[PDB]
């Protein structure tokens, strides 16, 4: 819908009642689930997919009928209502958290105006489309705005994108040409102009408009993203920015890739729906046993009941037995439980809560715990593998240092990492005393370094712990130690490192003052802030060029020129006159870039030497940079200054000529040395990514950033090595190239690949790759940018480029949009069969991470775009192996012995009315006193089970990520699987054959065994002799089960046997009942009562236990052997370690 | 200061005391003793009971089908069951002769005359109190859905209800009065109409030539015969006596109706009736109709008259009556001795299999690293 905006008379075409058209959304922004006014049908409609809640609701109004057993009002109606209204209540709690931080963030200020003469602060919510609006420093960005004017001249503001596109270094925008002027706040109300703009497009970097500046009489000013002020963008190193709100609402590329936080289910919701589904198929089998044989039964002129009874519920065996097979699919409901889902809810909620409340988890920089924002999904993360990445948010905490350089041939690093650290521990060497000696010994060149510095000149501005080049060989030699030749080298780097830069500087008043470099990148504010940490710090740019003060005394320099960075230079440069009277050009940029504009023929070792180094560099991980000069001339500076400034002026082409100028000038140059910048990652995030592939998972790293930062973020983190071979694919975005030419050379490149990989994408190697769980081939990376990813990820080349994916150990994308992140989860996640994780901190993370089946979200402080809409958010990435490894895999069989004693527990329930039934002609009469099956699932059995689910542990906080092989066993879904349910069924059957006809026998094969002689052979007095050791066995069945005897748990397994007992000796000691006026006093003090209660649980959990135990000795688990290994010990160290 | 931090308790960080249930060979071997041993003595203990109680179960339907008018003839095997210790005494059960007669018997009024069966049973060795007297009832299914829940609770609690509560009430065909007439029958359900018809006359014990008096009245009492919560649920009727009717079969013994010579049974006392309306589970019940605390039955050929008044053989039922003498246990059930003693007898040869798998043969030694199926 390409739009048009007006600012001071609107288009007569659009008239009252027809302006509103080009409805634009309102700025606001809701992630949550529900609405107030739409919350009911969504949820219940959600609730719903359930499929159990048709039966249930369908068996409700079906006991309306008043024929069938139980009247309607409370006993049938009341479950129903209670339960569907407190999991409605669960979730718009959930949801009411998500929508109070929603709007927290929709309150954020905004200097606003069109209607107010002035900029006053309002909200984000308060966005109209065109109204003027004006942002700070570091201010996050509203909506979609277009420049008008700024705080500089010539219109420059600097904007981090990060937050959308992973890139680091602050982009440049310019404000368009005229319209700049409005320096004012309420001088924008005589601005009268149009905005011709075109509908929203999710692509990043295209977009096209048009201003109509009405002597002026028609302007015409096209706009690409250079007047574009993202949304997520923050604008830095620019006062104000007087811009003009163009898009709101979803309109913007920062919202147009995500849906509405799609609300995401289990994946163990779908399995036990299909198990719901077949328990109902046996209900329904039963059931119409019981009709025909009630029918039978009922047809004939023989039995006593003929006689006795003048009976039929209708007149025909046929209807007796239609009505029969209702009333019994009404007695035998709980095949299909009822008590499932509310028991599900309740124990997802808890484990959520619990790993809401887990210090091991609590970063305290931002102050917030591990907060889960889907309850729902707590188990999932024990299943996945696919760990999606990104890398300028996640991995790194984008700080920068200067750690190494190669100046001269001579290195100068003196540093250590944990990436190195972990690399060689894992190994025989190196085990844990070399880290800390090693790490001594920095400390040690640390303080000598700083001690020679204060051997030079006095230092005000370096500040000891503000450091991280500590080199006491590169002291001593700036010093004149080992050489009067290398020490001017070493200055000469060092005020190179001071002269090629464009950072701004500022003093920072108080103590010794620490000057602070506003840069555009901050690798050459590193650069600088190293380069005054070793002398020759600098000042501002006095009125001609950069100030020096070098060694105490201040030096002045006139800078002649300089060539700004670029994306395509890959290098920039400066000439300045030195105060020796030459003029020099520094020219600095990537390592490939000054080796081709070398002198050739000069410096043979000292510029083999350099390379060897760069490489030695470039594989430990650094942003390797390469600076070189050259004795430029002054006629020949003039006449390059000539044809520069010819060239400037040339309106037409004037960039490509500006190019071509800048080109004849920086040819003949030499080698100065190699500096070697680190981007920092996280803490423990090797570590981190060690543990998480040692457990099973796979880690594509897929950045937007560019293809060799994420090569060198590859060898940090260590998923790239020194012995890997290299995938890149790669269909160069040829100029104008066919496009079908394009799919041909990228099917090209996946056919060899998947050749050498001795296969192809032939369909019938995708069904062997469906059931293929395995670490591939420990030594292939595949790097592939977006391009080539969009062009893999079209018809068929897809599957093809699925199995290449799956045989490479690491994967690294580059410069990928958000949508095409969501579509390699999508890929992964729909193409296989498997589980997926998200873990982002951005808008493009946002789109990875609604389409991923979990979504965590980093609380990078970059504006919680991507934490409003993940399932969990935690505060760094090393907690996600606490996350994974211990609230997953925990969860994930939790929940699985869960459902499954569950299941067991409701079949031999049922299965023991069915065998009563059996022995009444199948005219289905309860035997449990209509109030034992009223309170038996609610009370006498619920907790055990429930506790069992939310607070068991296999083996321990910590020896889950001392052994991460254990989470093997999830990776491929082994503890739900559909054997497990179908041997707890049978499991369940059985058990009620013997607790039905054990006390059955007991006080029905024999005239009144009651001691003294009276009736206790009753129906319901068999009721309870059945109804008591049923429960003892329940609780015993799921307390075997358990690995964990803790104080709940066997509290709550007491607590519900006694409250049985307790609940029918005070139920039977009234008139109210009448079928139970005194049944204590003559149930208890019997002793066949006692004998049943002894014998039945043990014939009902023998078995079992005989399984558990020979399944434990003759086969072994890993959970089995690791619980046997850390009982002893052999883990001991952890847990002292870690607990103090 | 930080104030989300997550309380450090023992609780919302899972550190809960508790007891890991590693299922060691040391473990389990102690189990499966302790289980085995516990079963098997009180198997031996339940089998011991079992066998120490004694009884005779005589069946008695052939008496209206084809028992003679005249003379004593013998029973046939298939209805004596007789479980007595010491065998091969002066007498010896399984020898039980039996005869029928119609006999012109008074109630009220009326003298109707009923069909009566006279069994002559010995007994070969004294039994001590608290002989019990149960009749048996094959083929009868007191436990339907429509069966269990037709009656009047408080008719039976002793009340005047009304005639519109019991006439709609859950004893729906058997609520009103049969006849032309709106009364309202006494006990509205059909579980008050089908009660046992037939009327046990006690053991006449014939003469042992020890006592040469030919009658031995063995009087067995049929009060205190339920529980007496039973008592207190029951009680004497509010009914005028004008609109109350015996419901369609107590006729043959109400002939004329509830009057003040025939009056409505109050159901405090009538214990019999407080035995039926307890409704068995199974539909081979037993129901305890005599009893006696304070002598022993000698070893005598005793006699009882039982008016068969229940035709039961009309729908392939079968009735008997039982004598059994009981213990703490109950009465005669040799079924939980052998189930405790098979539960503990495979107990047993699993913790003998497991103590010679786990210690004598392979012991397979605790948490090697080589089953760990990721060191393969
Ligand atoms: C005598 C035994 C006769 C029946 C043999 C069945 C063989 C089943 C083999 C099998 O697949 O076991 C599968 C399971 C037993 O695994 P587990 O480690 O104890 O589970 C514990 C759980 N992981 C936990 O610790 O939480 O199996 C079960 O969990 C239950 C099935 C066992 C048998 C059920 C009783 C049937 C007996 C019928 C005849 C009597
Ligand atoms: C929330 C409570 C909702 C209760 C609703 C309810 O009826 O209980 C239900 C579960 O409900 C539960 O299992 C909740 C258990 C929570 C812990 C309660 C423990 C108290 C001690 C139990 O319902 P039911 O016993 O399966 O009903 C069977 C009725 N029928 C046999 C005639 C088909
Ligand atoms: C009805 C009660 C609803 C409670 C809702 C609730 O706050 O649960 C809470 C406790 O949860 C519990 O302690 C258990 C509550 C009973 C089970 C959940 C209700 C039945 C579904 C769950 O807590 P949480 O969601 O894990 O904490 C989220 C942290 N946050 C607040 C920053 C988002
Ligand atoms: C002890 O209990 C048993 C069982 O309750 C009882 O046997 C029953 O007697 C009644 C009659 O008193 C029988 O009911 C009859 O059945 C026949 C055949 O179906 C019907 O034809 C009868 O209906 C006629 O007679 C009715 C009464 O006069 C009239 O109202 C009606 O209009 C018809 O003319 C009547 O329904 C019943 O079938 C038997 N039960 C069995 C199992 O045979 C026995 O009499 C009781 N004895 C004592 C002393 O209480
Ligand atoms: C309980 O339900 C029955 C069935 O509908 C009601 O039935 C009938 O009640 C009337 C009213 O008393 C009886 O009539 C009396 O009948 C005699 C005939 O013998 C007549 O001469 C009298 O004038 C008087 O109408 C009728 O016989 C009776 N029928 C049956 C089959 O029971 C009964 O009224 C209901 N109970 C109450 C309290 O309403
Ligand atoms: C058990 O039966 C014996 C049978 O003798 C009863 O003893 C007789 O009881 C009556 C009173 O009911 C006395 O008149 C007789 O004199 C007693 N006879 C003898 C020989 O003692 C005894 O009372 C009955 N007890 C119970 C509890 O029923
Ligand atoms: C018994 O009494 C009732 C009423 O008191 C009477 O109708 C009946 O005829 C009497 N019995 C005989 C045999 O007359
Ligand atoms: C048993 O004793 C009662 C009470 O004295 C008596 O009515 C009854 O006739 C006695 N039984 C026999 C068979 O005489
Ligand atoms: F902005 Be990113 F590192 F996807
Ligand atoms: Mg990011």
């Amino acid at each position: 819908a390409p739009r048009k905006l007006y600012f001071n008379l609107p288009p007569e075409l659009k008239d009252e009642e027809g302006h509103p058209i080009q409805q634009f959304p309102r700025n606001k922004i809701r992630t949550a689930k529900y609405t107030p006014l739409s919350f009911i049908p969504k949820n219940l409609w959600f609730q719903f997919h359930n499929i159990a809640n048709i039966f249930f609701l369908f068996l409700v109004i079906l006991v309306i009928f008043p024929i069938f057993g139980g009247v309607n009002p409370g006993l049938n109606s009341v479950p129903l209502i209670v339960i569907i209204t407190v999991t409605a209540i669960k979730d718009a709690i959930e949801d009411y958290r998500r929508t109070i931080l929603d709007i927290e963030l929709n309150n954020a200020p905004v200097h606003r105006l069109s209607g107010k003469a002035r900029f006053h602060k309002d909200a984000w919510k308060n966005l109209v489309v065109g109204d003027f609006v004006r942002i700070y420093n570091d201010d996050e960005l509203p909506a979609d705005i277009i420049i008008l004017a700024t705080s500089d001249p010539d219109g420059a503001c600097y904007v981090e994108t990060k937050n959308l596109d992973g890139e680091t270094n602050l982009k440049v925008r310019q404000a368009l040409r005229c319209g700049r002027t409005l320096k004012h706040a309420r001088d924008c109300e005589r601005a009268q102009f149009v905005i011709e703009s075109e509908p929203p497009q999710p692509n990043l970097y295209k977009y096209n408009g048009a201003i109509r500046w009405k002597e002026p009489r028609e302007m015409s000013e096209p706009i690409g993203i250079d007047n574009l002020l993202l949304r997520g963008c923050h604008l830095r190193n620019t006062e104000w920015a007087l811009g003009v709100v163009v898009f709101t609402g979803h309109d913007t590329k920062i919202m147009m890739n995500a849906g509405i936080t799609p609300s995401k289910r289990a994946r163990i919701a779908r399995e036990l729906n299909f198990n719901v589904i077949c328990n109902f198929g046996i209900l329904l089998i039963m059931c119409l046993i019981a009709a025909i044989a009630n029918g039978i039964a009922w047809g004939k002129t023989d039995a006593s009941l003929a006689w006795f009874e003048y009976g039929s519920i209708g007149g025909t065996p046929a209807l007796t037995g239609f009505i029969t097979f209702w009333a019994a699919v009404i007695v035998f409901q709980n095949l299909v439980p009822i008590s499932l889902y509310i028991s599900l809810e309740i124990v997802r909620t808890l484990q959520a809560f619990f790993i809401y409340s887990d210090v091991g988890m609590y970063y305290e920089k931002i102050d917030q715990p591990c907060i889960p924002k889907s309850w729902n999904i707590s188990d999932d993360v024990g299943q996945i593998e696919y760990i999606f990445s990104d890398k300028t948010g996640t991995l790194t905490q984008n700080v920068m240092e200067f750690k190494k350089a190669t100046i001269n041939g001579q290195p100068y690093g003196e540093a250590y990492t944990e990436a190195q650290a972990g690399m060689d521990r894992r190994r025989g060497i190196n085990v844990e005393e070399e880290a800390k000696v090693i790490r001594e010994e920095i400390a040690a060149a640390k303080v000598r370094a700083i001690r020679g510095l204060r051997e030079l000149h006095d230092n005000p501005y370096l500040h000891d712990e503000d450091m991280t080049f500590i080199a006491p060989d590169f002291v001593e030699d700036l010093a004149g130690k080992n050489g009067p030749e290398q020490q001017q080298a070493t200055e000469h780097f060092m005020l190179a490192l001071a002269l090629c830069h464009t950072v701004v500087a500022e003093k920072q008043p108080g103590d010794p003052p620490k000057m602070i470099f506003k840069a555009q990148s901050p690798d050459e504010a590193a650069l600088v802030a190293t380069a005054r940490d070793m002398g020759f710090t600098v000042l501002g740019m006095s009125d001609g060029g950069i100030n020096v003060n070098v060694m105490g005394k201040d030096m002045h320099f006139p800078v002649l020129s300089i060539i700004e960075f670029n994306s395509s230079r890959k290098r920039m440069s400066t000439i300045v006159r030195m105060p020796d009277g030459r003029i020099l050009l520094f020219c600095k940029g990537a390592d490939s870039v000054i080796y081709s504009r070398l002198k050739k023929g000069e410096q043979a070792d000292m510029r083999r030497e350099t390379a060897q180094h760069l490489e030695m560099f470039a594989v430990e991980g650094l942003r390797t940079l390469c600076i070189a000069e050259r004795e430029l001339s002054e006629e020949e500076y003039r006449e390059w200054r000539r044809e520069h400034d010819l060239a400037a002026t040339a309106l037409e082409n004037r960039e490509e000529k500006l190019e071509e100028v800048a080109d004849k000038i920086e040819r003949d140059l030499t080698l100065l040395g190699g500096t070697a910048i680190e981007d920092r990652l996280q803490d423990g995030v090797p570590d981190t990514i060690a543990l998480l592939a040692d457990a099973g998972i796979k880690l594509w790293v897929l950045t937007g950033d560019k293809v060799e930062t994420a090569i060198n973020i590859g060898f940090s983190c260590n998923l790239l090595n020194n012995d890997m071979d290299l995938l890149r694919l790669q269909v160069n975005e040829s100029d104008a190239s066919t496009e079908d030419d394009y799919l041909q050379l990228a099917e090209e490149q996946l056919k060899t690949n998947l050749e050498r990989f001795n296969m192809t994408g032939d369909d019938e190697e995708l069904k062997r790759a469906r059931k293929d769980h395995n670490a591939p081939s420990p030594t292939y990376a595949l790097v592939i940018d977006g391009f080539t990813l969009r062009w893999v990820l079209s018809d068929s080349l897809k599957q093809k480029f699925l199995l290449l994916c799956k045989q490479c150990k690491s994967v690294l994308c580059c410069r990928v949009s958000p949508a095409q992140k969501a579509a390699v989860v999508s890929m992964v996640k729909n193409g296989l069969d498997v589980m997926t994780l998200s873990i982002g901190d951005g808008a493009n993370d946002v789109a990875m991470i609604q389409e991923a089946d979990v979504g965590v979200g980093i609380a990078g402080e970059e504006g919680r775009q991507a934490v409003m809409s993940s399932d969990f958010a935690i505060g760094q990435f090393r907690f996600l192996q606490r996350l994974v490894l211990v609230h997953g895999r925990w969860s994930y069989r939790r929940l699985a012995e869960t459902i499954s004693n569950f299941f067991y527990k409701n079949m031999i329930w049922t299965w023991s009315i069915f065998w009563y039934q059996c022995y009444c002609n199948f005219d289905i009469a309860y035997i449990f006193e209509y109030t034992y099956i009223l309170m038996f699932n609610l009370f006498f059995t619920s907790v055990p089970v429930i506790l069992m689910g939310v607070l068991d542990q296999d083996v321990s906080d910590t020896v889950s990520l001392a052994v991460p092989q254990l989470y093997r066993r999830g990776i491929e879904r082994k503890e739900w699987t559909q054997t497990k349910f179908w041997l707890y069924m049978i499991d369940g059957v059985y058990q009620s054959v013997m607790s039905f006809f054990i006390p059955f026998i007991f006080v029905v094969l024999t005239p009144t065994a009651a001691g003294n002689g009276l009736d206790v052979s009753e129906r319901t007095r068999l009721g309870a002799y059945i109804a008591h050791p049923a429960v003892i066995t329940i609780n015993g069945y799921i307390l075997i089960n358990t690995y964990r005897w803790d104080w709940l748990m066997l509290l709550s397994i007491v607590l519900s046997d006694v409250f049985i007992f307790f609940w029918t000796g005070v139920y039977t000691a009234t008139t109210y009942s009448a079928g139970f006026y005194q049944a204590a006093p003559q149930v208890y003090q019997e002793l066949t009562f006692w004998m049943c209660l002894i014998v039945t649980p043990a014939l009902c959990l023998l078995p079992r236990l005989v399984v558990k135990c020979i399944q434990k000795q003759r086969f072994p688990y890993d959970v089995d052997i690791i619980r046997e290994q850390a009982n002893r010990g052999d883990f001991a160290a952890a847990d002292a370690a870690a607990v103090a | 200061a930080p104030k989300n931090r997550p309380p450090n308790t023992a609780f919302r960080q899972q550190r809960m005391r508790a007891w890991q249930c590693v299922l060691t060979p040391k473990l389990i071997v102690t189990v499966f003793s302790i289980l085995a041993a516990i079963y098997l003595g009180f198997g031996a203990w339940l089998t011991y009971l079992a066998h120490t109680v004694r009884d005779l179960k005589i069946d008695y339907t052939d008496c209206l089908t084809s028992a003679p008018k005249d003379d004593f003839e013998t029973i046939p095997q298939n209805h004596i069951t007789a479980h007595f210790s010491a065998k091969d005494s002066t007498f010896d059960p399984y020898k039980a002769q039996w005869k029928t007669t119609e006999r012109e018997v008074q109630v009220a009024n009326y003298t109707d005359n009923r069909q009566f069966c006279i069994v002559r049973f010995n007994i070969p060795e004294d039994l001590q109190p608290t002989i019990s007297f149960f009749y048996y009832l094959e083929n009868f299914y007191q436990n339907h859905r429509r069966y269990v829940n037709s009656f009047n609770a408080k008719q039976l609690l002793g009340d005047a209800v009304d005639g519109k509560t019991i006439n709609d009430s859950t004893c729906d065909p058997i609520t009103h009065d049969p006849k032309g007439t709106g009364k309202i029958v006494y006990p509205c359900g059909l579980v008050a109409n089908s009660i046992f018809n037939d009327t046990f006359s006690s053991p006449l014990a014939l003469a042992v030539r020890n006592s040469s008096d030919s009658s031995r009245p063995y009087n067995m009492t049929t009060k205190g015969i339920a529980w007496p919560g039973l008592k207190d649920l029951y009680g004497k009727t509010s009914y005028s006596l004008d609109q109350i009717v015996p419901p369609p079969n107590w006729e043959r013994r109400y002939k004329y109706g509830y009057q003040e010579n025939n009056p409505p049974p109050d159901l405090k006392t009538d214990e019999l009736f407080q035995n039926w309306m307890m409704l068995a589970a199974a539909p081979n019940f037993y129901k305890l109709y005599q009893k006696n605390d304070t002598h022993p039955m000698l070893a005598g050929q005793y006699e009882i008259e039982i008016e068969s008044n229940f035709d039961v053989t009309v729908y392939k039922g079968r009735k008997a009556f039982v004598i059994t003498t009981l213990s703490t246990m109950g009465s005669r059930n040799i079924w939980p001795g052998i189930i405790f003693l098979i539960v503990g007898g495979i107990c047993l040869v699993l913790d003998i299999y497991f103590i010679l798998s786990f210690f004598i043969w392979r012991p397979r030694k605790l948490g090697d690293p080589s089953y760990l199926s990721w060191n393969q």
